[PDB]
């Protein structure tokens, strides 16, 4: 019967601000605090802060001091999370979560220190206002196997395709998901596991294509 | 803030235990440890609180304990649906909540496979552009989760690291990658850099130098 309903995903420029909403129902609103918990893509849960809905008192996590402001509207049972001066590091799912019991002020705070009911989360994506082509660097090789590859560094936006030897080479090829970096740019690598004995006689070339920047690169990857 | 293993696994019907190590300021100082289950792409779910208690609806085969600065979650009678990421959480001095980095629980489909690790040096092409990236490749492993720790001449490096979520290879084993950003001066000046990879059944540390 407890429900927490959050506003929709947001896309923002660096430096912008955003306000996420969380609508509570199925309990007496001011009897409970509300938490905000975030999760950057592929990362762990992080506590952002709490608000006492009775009165509005707030506390924030260490890395979230200042650029985060949590409020509520008791007349509409709504809790808000505002993020100002957005950075690429702020890209994350933001969840509101209700603790399990009212706090007894000056007596018992045990009720506060859990996330019992969760909203579905609101994605905030801080997106690079740019197009950059990648630099392509060889990953030089050297159980009878060896790995080699190409590092496709600092590009935006997605995607980048990578083939090997004009598509001829498939076995042992692995192309990773891109990593979002603090700069707002992506990097990825593509590797291939090959017989060690093929090094120095077989030729390995990665074919990289980043269409948004019209970057097409064929990089020969030679042993050290 | 709290330390958990990257992954744990076992067969259907068996049991696993997930550790959560902290300090006197948090896990060791209070009985305010909670655990959360997150099924892929779903909302986290409270499963344990106050070290040992369970909210309503969570079966008895989920249990929690603590000894000193380490809390543990134990799940017995493992089922396929238990496959999920698990996070521990604790109150900490002062007026904060801190969480572990998460643990992937795999209900084994196949026997475990040890990772093979390759550490690539910066290329001369990157170096001549006044930059340097070490690339740690982790290949052919199962269950699909690892911890990657970077070291400079034996000591920890936390700045300039990015790591991919494990991905699935064509041959259905798992791979991961990690990237350490350095200056060319750091690369040329240290005796060595290393990538240390911790997987469920083995640890591998690879070292590279100019």
């Amino acid at each position: 019967q407890v429900q927490l309903v959050q506003s929709g995903a947001e896309m923002k420029d660096p430096g912008a601000s955003v306000k996420v909403s969380c609508r509570a129902s199925g309990y007496k609103f001011t009897d409970y605090y509300m938490h905000w918990v975030r999760q950057a893509p592929g990362q762990g849960l992080e506590w952002v802060g709490w608000v006492n809905t009775n009165g509005g008192f707030t506390k924030y996590g260490a890395k979230f001091q200042g650029r985060v402001t949590v409020t509520r509207d008791t007349s509409t049972n709504t809790v808000f999370l505002e993020l100002s001066r957005l950075t690429f590091g702020d890209t994350a799912m933001y969840f509101c979560a209700r603790p399990m019991r009212p706090v007894s002020h000056g007596i018992d705070y045990s009720g506060l220190f859990v996330f019992q009911f969760w909203g579905r989360g609101t994605m905030v994506t801080v997106s690079s206002a740019s197009t950059k082509g990648p630099s392509v660097f060889p990953l030089a090789p050297s159980g009878g196997t060896a790995a080699l590859g190409c590092l496709v560094k600092d590009y935006f936006p997605e995607p980048v395709t990578v083939s090997w030897n004009s598509g001829a080479l498939t076995s042992g090829v692995h192309t990773f998901p891109a990593v979002l970096q603090s700069s707002g740019l992506y990097s990825l690598s593509s590797v291939v596991t090959v017989p060690s004995s093929s090094l120095g006689t077989q030729t390995y070339i990665c074919n990289v294509n980043h269409k948004p920047s019209n970057t097409k690169v064929d990089k020969k990857v030679e042993p050290k | 803030a709290l330390t958990q293993p990257a992954s744990v696994s076992a067969s259907p019907g068996q049991s696993i235990t997930i550790s959560c190590s902290g300090t006197r300021s948090d896990v060791g100082g209070y009985d305010f440890v909670s655990w959360y289950q997150q099924h892929p792409g779903k909302v986290p779910k409270l499963i344990i609180y106050e070290v040992t208690k369970r909210p309503s609806g969570i079966p008895q085969r989920f249990s929690g304990s603590k000894s000193g600065n380490t809390a543990s979650l134990t799940i017995s009678g493992l089922q396929a649906d238990d496959e999920a990421d698990y996070y521990c959480c604790s109150y900490a001095n002062y007026d904060k909540l801190i969480l572990g980095g998460g643990t992937k629980l795999t209900v084994l489909g196949q026997p475990k496979a040890n990772p093979t690790v390759t550490l690539f040096p910066p290329s001369s092409e990157e170096l001549q552009a006044n930059k340097a990236t070490l690339v740690c490749l982790i290949s052919d492993f199962y269950p699909g989760a690892v911890t990657v720790a970077w070291k400079a001449d034996g000591s920890p490096v936390k700045a300039g690291v990015e790591t991919t979520k494990p991905s699935k290879q064509s041959n259905n084993k798992y791979a991961a990658s990690s990237y350490l950003s350095l200056t060319p001066e750091q690369w040329k000046s240290h005796r060595s850099y290393s990538c240390q990879v911790t997987h469920e059944g083995s640890t591998v540390e690879k070292t590279v130098a100019p």
